[PDB]
């Protein structure tokens, strides 16, 4: 024998380790290293414009912390 | 009594699935009218501010309502933090 | 015809959907809330006819605020101007209108 | 008005034009009618969408319902018609005149 | 502070809109420049056809789509 | 030749794919069908070949005719014959099959299958034991195997 | 002005209304009806409304299954219509492209009222509102307020409901 | 926009797959391969003769049942508001209303088959 | 970049989906006191490509009676929703993140059964006339029983976004609350799928191969495709609606594997069912449904609404 299953059972699960995974590693690489932000309101989706606006390079993850208020 | 009796036992042989639904059916429809923790979640709802509270002008005549949010009045919450 | 049950009742059955300025769920308000408003309290009590002559200001105002139509037609004006300004190359529009803005939050 | 709205009344009239315009199937017209509410879900649901009126939200789907009972009715009527004739063809309604 | 940064943005930008629209509506014999389509002199909220009309393209699709095509 | 290479590689990789996936259609007659049903059983196992059983002509790559072809059926045969897709093969199964065997003599057998179809492998017995018709779906793999249709298409 | 995506999905809406409104065989007729659903539930969904653009279109899936089904059973000819295999439907469905083309190309070449008003174009984002708050979608705040201040629309729909149900019981049963 | 881009994906990667498979292989169409099947013969009638629905009534009620779904769709997002108790009657009665309906039809024989 | 996601997302659902085939064989096979393929590579593990070359190799024929316009398109919907069905599920972050994902998904399916109607109306064959028709049935039987018992279940979850139940099974698995329903669930998830017991669409014994009879080499293989990606798919669903898995947000990798070996012991126990039941009748099928499992859903409905307002247990996020 029974555990011949196992090697196909195998297979499968790494080809359904890959999905997943990558999407988390693209998320953190287009998203600066953190988790890609979610906006399912207007007010998320209000505040990431705003930190995209005042990043100075129109990128919504690069933070700006208090070493900007001089 | 016993005329039920026989027509519940029947329905229980026969169809325990519409006894199953009946039953169901019948306490989702008559206990949360004899529930205590009903009004718990109508205040639980009350208490959710959704949008900005609005401050009110101060006329020297409002004795009931905080100059701060850090001021004994208004509405408290310690009931939800025990809860 | 009309039987007014409604009212004689103080029943409330379909009053609270006929305008955008009735108590809307967590205070959201209509897009033209105040216009409506203002139309509304102008026209009452005065009946029908009186109305459509004595608040056609307001109404005209709730009407554009509705549907826009002024406002496209002077920003089609304007663009078309805009345009033409632009073709000859008598006007140039400024850096902040042409993506380079310096944003402020 | 925005093209948009132009475009969904005119699908609403070429349904309605469709409606009028019997041919031999009546299913079809029933189809027809089906794209009639479609269309005014759509317009309804757009100018709601546009002006922000919230209360109104549950006016789409209410029609949406009613639709249904007018589709079922048809379709009920038209099972009749079949079994008395064995096609669901509108020439064959013709046993009563003006 | 949102509300206020958002105010001072819009007002910020119908200015900017408004200098631009005198600058280019000079020519016309009888434009006035900032003339309300209103009766009513109280503030009305404005349209983004206004705040965004004279920028370019992927402004006016960031202001518009920008949200609802954010997933 | 480059070319050659080529052709000989794409060709091996086709028959292996072929041969190594055979779907027969649900397809029998006679005593020799039940010979192909413990052909199936758990003691010889032609799925763990990649043989599977398929009722659809349109799905099926080859015809194991096990059992006699009579005259009222042999149109039904070829019309199943004639709706598989190709490639498509035929294996003739037991005596009845091959010439008619037991019913030679008869007024209403047709005297083999060959008459109808065209045939790959030809398996004797009455009935052939399971292992002698795995033995003959094994030689039908061999002989896919060696087919070279696109060496043949290239030297043209 | 960006990207006309509405107009297009507009004008994929009023193509499958004439597919469907020129009447070829059921079969396409709902084809045509199932592109228009979802198409209109894209519209929808572009202009915020992503609850009743799924419902929508959910509704009209299964509801079109049905009549394929009864197209199936008593709708149903030895040789079906398409578009192309008659002189009327093939009429039909030119004349819809090209009154829509028509309608369109007076449209956004010159403003003129067609039949009610008049109508420039500038795309539909001109007509935004530019609200920023809540926690919330508005949509779902007015689909949930049904049931605490739509009492009496929500007593109509169920009674409706329950006599469709004894109304088609007594239509279908011939006698 | 990437829903779009999702969907065009997807349907590019499947009409691709069936070109692939409609130009690669060798295709030898005759008349008689492509006739219709039944599993030996000729087809006596047409496929397209009107075919009975023994189910019809049950697919009426379908139509009314899918559209009491949608009424039902929006109580997640209800059970939010504040009168707890006139949402909680309002959907206890419309669930009432659908199984009476239920209960009315499978009583007169509604949801068996016709013969 | 996306794109990348995207072809990240579709091709190992493929590779998967065709090494499922070889376990469902084997899983068979052992079921059966038998092997299945261990011949065409080592353990059998190069049998689904050896299927596949053979099968897009093979001539694909256009029957005469056909309507060829949607004889070819059924196959590419099938595919392409199969495909679709898969971007909203969080493994733990979704390729698209919809505030209404599960009515989408509900939406997908509903296109997803048009296929099979489609290529059985245009096959114009008897068989596959009797299949198109089977499917019609079959989608009247689960449909509504369906959609209320995923309303029923996400009544506590507070919202329709998928993500959010790895946040309402923070502590325990949803199933320990909603056991009955989660089985009903289940069945309903095989009636969709055309899974056995429920295989009416097809129908082997009965109908030759139903709906897909006159389908050969590529448009069959996508067929076949579309359904083992759908069981899959239900699978994963199920597994993130009843089996909530724990996330840590800075090892994502813990989640994933964590929902692969969930939606695998589901798969497997479809492949267990099919091994082990016999087929019901298509209208067995829908009195089941409608007289059985509707009124327990109901049932239940009402109960799950009443629950949290009386036990002050009310999800968050209106
Ligand atoms: C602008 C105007 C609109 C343009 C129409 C769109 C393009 C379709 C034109 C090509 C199809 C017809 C080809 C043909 O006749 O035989 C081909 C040719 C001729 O075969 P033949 O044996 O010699 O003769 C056949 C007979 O003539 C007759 O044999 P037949 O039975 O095949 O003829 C029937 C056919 C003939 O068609 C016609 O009569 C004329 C075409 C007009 C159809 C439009 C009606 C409106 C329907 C709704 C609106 C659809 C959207 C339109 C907008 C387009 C822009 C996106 O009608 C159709 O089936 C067309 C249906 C296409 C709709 C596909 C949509 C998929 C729905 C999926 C769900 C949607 C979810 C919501 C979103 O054979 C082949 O090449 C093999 C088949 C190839 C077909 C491939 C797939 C079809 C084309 C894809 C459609 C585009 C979808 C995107
Ligand atoms: C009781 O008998 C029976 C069996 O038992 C022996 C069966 O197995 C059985 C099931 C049928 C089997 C023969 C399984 C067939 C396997 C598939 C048809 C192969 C499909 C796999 C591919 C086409 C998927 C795509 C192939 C790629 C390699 C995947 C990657 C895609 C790229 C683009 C990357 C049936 C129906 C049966 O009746
Ligand atoms: C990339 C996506 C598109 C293309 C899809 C195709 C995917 C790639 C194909 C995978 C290739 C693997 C197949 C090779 C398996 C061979 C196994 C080996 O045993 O074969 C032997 C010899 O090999 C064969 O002669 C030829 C097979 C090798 C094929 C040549 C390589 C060509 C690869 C080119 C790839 C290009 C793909 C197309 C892209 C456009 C003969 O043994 P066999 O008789 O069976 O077994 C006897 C059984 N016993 C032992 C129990 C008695
Ligand atoms: C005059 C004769 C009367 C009897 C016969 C009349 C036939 C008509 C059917 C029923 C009469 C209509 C009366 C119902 C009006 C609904 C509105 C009213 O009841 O108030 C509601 C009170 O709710 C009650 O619970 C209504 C329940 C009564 C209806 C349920 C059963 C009765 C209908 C039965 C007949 C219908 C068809 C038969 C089906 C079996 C909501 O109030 P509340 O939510 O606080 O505040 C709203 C304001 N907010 C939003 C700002 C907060
Ligand atoms: C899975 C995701 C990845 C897939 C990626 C690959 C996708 C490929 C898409 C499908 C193509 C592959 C299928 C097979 C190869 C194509 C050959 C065939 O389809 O085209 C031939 C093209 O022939 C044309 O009719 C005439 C050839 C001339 C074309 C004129 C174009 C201009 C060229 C003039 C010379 C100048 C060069 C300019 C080019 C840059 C027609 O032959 P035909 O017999 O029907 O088909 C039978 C094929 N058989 C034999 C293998 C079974
Ligand atoms: C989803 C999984 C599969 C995805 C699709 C990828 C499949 C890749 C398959 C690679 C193997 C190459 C296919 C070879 C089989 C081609 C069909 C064939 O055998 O035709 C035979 C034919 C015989 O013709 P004649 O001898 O002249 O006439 C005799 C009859 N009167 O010979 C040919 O035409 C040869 C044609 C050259 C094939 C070129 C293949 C190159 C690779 C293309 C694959 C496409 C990638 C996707
Ligand atoms: C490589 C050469 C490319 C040539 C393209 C020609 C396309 C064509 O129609 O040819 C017909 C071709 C082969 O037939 P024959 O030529 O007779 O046989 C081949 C032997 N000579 O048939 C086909 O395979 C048609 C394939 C379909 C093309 C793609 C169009 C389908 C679009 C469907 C869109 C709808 C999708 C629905 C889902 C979306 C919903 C969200
Ligand atoms: C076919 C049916 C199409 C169904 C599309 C459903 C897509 C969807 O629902 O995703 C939602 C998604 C995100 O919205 P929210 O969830 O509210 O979150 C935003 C806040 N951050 O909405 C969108 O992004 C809308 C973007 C465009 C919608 C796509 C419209 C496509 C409709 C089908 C048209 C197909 C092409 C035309 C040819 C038809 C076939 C002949
Ligand atoms: C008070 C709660 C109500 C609200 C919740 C209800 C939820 C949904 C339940 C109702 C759905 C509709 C049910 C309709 C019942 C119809 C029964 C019927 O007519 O079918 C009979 C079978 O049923 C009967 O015998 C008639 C009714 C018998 C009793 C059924 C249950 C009635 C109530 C019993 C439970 C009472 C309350 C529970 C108490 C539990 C003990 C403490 C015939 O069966 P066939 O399918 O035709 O047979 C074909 C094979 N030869
Ligand atoms: C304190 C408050 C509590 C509230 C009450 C909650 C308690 C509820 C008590 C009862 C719940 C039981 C729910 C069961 C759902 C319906 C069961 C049923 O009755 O259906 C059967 C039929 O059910 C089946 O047979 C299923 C058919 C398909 C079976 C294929 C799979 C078999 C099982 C595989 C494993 C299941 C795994 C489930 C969970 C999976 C993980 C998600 C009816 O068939 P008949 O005997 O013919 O009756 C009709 C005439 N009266
Ligand atoms: C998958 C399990 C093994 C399948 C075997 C398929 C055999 C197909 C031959 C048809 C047939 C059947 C079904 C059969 O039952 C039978 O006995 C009367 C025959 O005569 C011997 C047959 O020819
Ligand atoms: S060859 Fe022998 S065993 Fe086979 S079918 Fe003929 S008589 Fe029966």
């Amino acid at each position: 024998m029974w555990f011949e299953i196992l090697p196909g059972i195998a297979v499968m699960a790494a080809c359904l380790f890959i999905p997943g995974m990558a999407t988390a590693h693209i998320h953190k690489f287009t998203n600066g290293g953190k988790e890609k932000r979610v906006a399912h309101f207007s007010y998320q989706w209000n505040l990431m414009e705003r930190d995209r606006r005042i990043s100075g390079v129109n990128r919504y993850h690069v933070t700006k912390g208090l070493e900007n208020i001089d | 009594a016993g005329r039920i009796a026989s027509f519940l036992k029947n329905a229980w042989a026969k169809e325990p699935v519409l006894v199953a639904s009946f039953a169901i059916g019948g306490l989702a429809i008559i206990l949360p009218s004899l529930s205590p923790y009903t009004n718990y979640a109508i205040r639980i709802n009350r208490a959710t501010p959704y949008n900005y509270p609005v401050p009110l002008r101060d006329d020297g005549n409002m004795p009931d309502v905080p100059s701060h949010p850090q001021d004994p009045q208004g509405p408290s919450l310690e009931w939800l933090k025990n809860l | 015809p009309f039987f007014d049950v409604q009212k004689r009742l103080g029943l409330d059955l379909d009053r609270w959907m006929t305008i955008q300025s009735a108590e809307q769920p967590h205070k959201i308000p209509g897009r033209c809330h105040a216009f409506e408003k203002e139309w509304i309290e102008c026209a009452h009590g005065i009946g029908g006819i009186r109305a459509e002559k004595e608040c056609k200001i307001e109404f005209d105002d709730f009407v554009e605020c509705l549907l826009r139509q002024k406002t496209m037609k002077r920003l089609s004006a304007i663009k078309r101007q805009r345009d033409k300004l632009i073709k000859e190359g008598k006007y140039t529009p400024p850096p902040h209108h042409l993506g380079k803005e310096d944003p402020r939050p | 008005m925005p093209l948009v709205y132009m475009n969904i009344i005119m699908a609403f009239a070429i349904a309605l034009a469709g409606l009028l315009m019997y041919r031999s199937h009546l299913m079809s017209s029933l189809l027809c009618l089906e794209g009639m509410m479609l269309s005014l879900f759509i317009m309804s649901t757009l100018i709601i969408l546009n002006t922000h009126f919230t209360l109104a939200n549950m006016m789409p789907i209410i029609l949406l319902v009613f639709a249904a009972c007018e589709a079922a009715l048809g379709l009920s009527l038209l099972v009749m018609v079949s079994n008395t004739y064995g096609t669901d063809y509108v020439q064959n309604l013709n046993l009563l005149q003006c | 502070l949102f509300q206020a940064e958002k105010d001072r943005r819009v007002l910020q930008m119908l200015r900017e809109n408004l200098e631009e629209e005198a600058i280019i509506m000079k020519d016309v014999p009888d434009w006035k420049v900032g003339e309300s389509v209103f009766h009513t002199t109280r503030w009305v909220t404005p349209m983004m056809g206004e705040l965004y009309g004279l920028r370019t393209n992927e402004e006016i699709l960031s202001a518009t789509y920008g949200f609802i095509w954010y997933t | 030749s480059r070319g050659e290479y080529v052709v000989a590689k794409l060709d091996d990789l086709v028959n292996w794919a072929r041969r190594s996936s055979l779907w027969p259609m649900t397809f029998g007659l006679a005593c020799c069908a039940v010979e192909m049903m413990h052909m199936a059983a758990p003691r010889y196992d032609m799925d763990r070949f990649g043989v599977v059983f398929r009722a659809s002509p349109r799905q099926s790559d080859v015809m194991i005719v096990a059992g006699t072809l009579t005259n009222k059926m042999a149109p039904a045969l070829r019309k199943v014959y004639d709706q598989m897709p190709e490639p498509r093969y035929v294996v003739s199964m037991g005596s009845c099959a091959n010439g008619g065997g037991y019913y030679h003599y008869s007024y209403s057998v047709v005297r083999g299958c060959d008459r109808i179809v065209p045939v790959d492998i030809y398996v004797p017995g009455c009935p052939p034991t399971a292992e002698a018709l795995l033995y003959g779906i094994l030689q039908l793999q061999r002989k896919i195997k060696r087919e070279k249709r696109l060496r043949i298409w290239y030297r043209r | 002005m960006t990207m006309y995506i509405a107009f297009i999905l507009s004008t994929i809406f009023v193509i499958g209304f004439v597919g469907f409104s020129s009447k070829p065989s059921p079969i396409y007729g709902g084809l045509g009806l199932i592109v228009s659903g979802g198409v209109g539930c894209g519209i929808v969904l572009n202009f915020g409304g992503s609850f009743l653009g799924l419902m929508v279109f959910l509704i009209y899936l299964g509801g079109m299954l049905v009549v394929f089904g009864y197209t199936t059973a008593m709708a149903t000819e030895m040789y079906p219509e398409v578009w192309v295999s008659n002189k009327t439907v093939f009429g039909a469905f030119v004349s819809g492209l090209m009154m829509e083309f028509c309608m369109v190309y007076y449209a956004l070449k010159e403003e003129e009222v067609e039949i009610i008003f008049k109508f420039n174009g500038l795309g539909d984002w001109v007509i935004y509102d530019t609200g920023d708050s809540g926690f919330f979608s508005e949509e779902a705040m007015g689909i949930a307020a049904l049931y605490s201040y739509g009492t009496w629309l929500v007593i109509v729909t169920g009674w409706s409901l329950l006599i469709g149900v004894v109304v088609i019981m007594e239509i279908t049963r011939g006698n | 926009m990437n829903i779009m881009l999702t969907l065009l994906t997807n349907v590019t990667l499947a009409s691709l797959l069936v070109l692939i498979a409609f130009w690669l292989p060798q295709l030898n169409a005759y008349s008689e391969k492509t006739s219709p099947y039944e599993c030996g013969f000729d087809p006596m009638g047409s496929a397209r003769l009107p075919f009975s629905m023994k189910f019809f009534l049950v697919a009426i009620t379908f139509l009314l049942f899918d559209l009491e779904i949608a009424l039902l769709l929006p109580l997640p997002w209800a059970s939010q508001t504040n009168n707890l108790k006139t949402m909680l009657t309002m959907a206890l009665f419309l669930l009432i209303l659908l199984a009476a309906s239920l209960a009315y039809e499978w009583t007169q024989k509604g949801l068996e088959w016709a013969e | 970049m996306f794109m990348i996601n995207i072809l990240s997302l579709i091709i190992p659902i493929l590779l998967a989906v065709a090494f499922l085939t070889l376990v469902e064989r084997k899983v068979l096979g052992y079921m059966q006191l038998r092997k299945g393929p261990n011949v065409v590579g080592p353990y059998g593990l190069l049998q689904p490509i050896a299927d596949a070359l053979k099968l897009f190799t093979k001539e694909p024929l256009r029957p005469a009676t056909s309507s060829i316009s949607m004889f070819i398109i059924a196959p590419i919907l099938a595919l392409s929703l199969a495909l679709t069905m898969w971007v909203p599920l969080p493994m733990p972050y979704p390729l698209i993140n919809m505030n209404l994902g599960v009515l989408f998904m509900l939406a997908m399916s509903s296109l997803a059964v048009y296929s099979i109607l489609w290529s059985g109306w245009a096959s114009n064959s008897k068989y596959a006339l009797i299949g198109a028709l089977r499917a019609v049935a079959q989608t009247i039987s689960y449909e509504v029983t369906l959609a209320i018992i995923l309303l029923s279940v996400l009544l506590m979850n507070g919202s329709y976004t998928l993500s959010t139940l790895i946040t309402t099974q923070e502590h325990i698995w949803m199933i320990f609350t909603s056991w009955p329903l989660a089985m009903m669930w289940f069945i309903s998830t095989l009636a969709e799928t055309n899974r056995a017991p429920f295989d009416l669409t097809e129908g082997e014994s009965e109908l030759v191969s139903g709906f897909n009879v006159e389908y050969a080499a590529g448009p069959f293989a996508m067929f076949f495709m579309a359904e083992y990606a759908n069981i899959i798919m239900m699978n994963a669903f199920t597994a993130i609606l009843f089996l909530g898995a724990s996330h840590d947000p800075h090892t994502p990798e813990l989640y994933t594997i964590n929902f692969v070996l969930k939606t695998l012991a589901l798969t497997i126990t479809f492949l267990w069912i099919r091994a082990s039941y016999p087929r019901f009748r298509y209208d067995q099928l829908m009195h089941l449904l409608w007289k059985s499992f509707l009124p327990l859903t109901l049932a239940l409905c009402m109960w799950h609404i009443s629950l949290p307002i009386m036990t002050a247990s009310i999800p968050p996020q209106s």
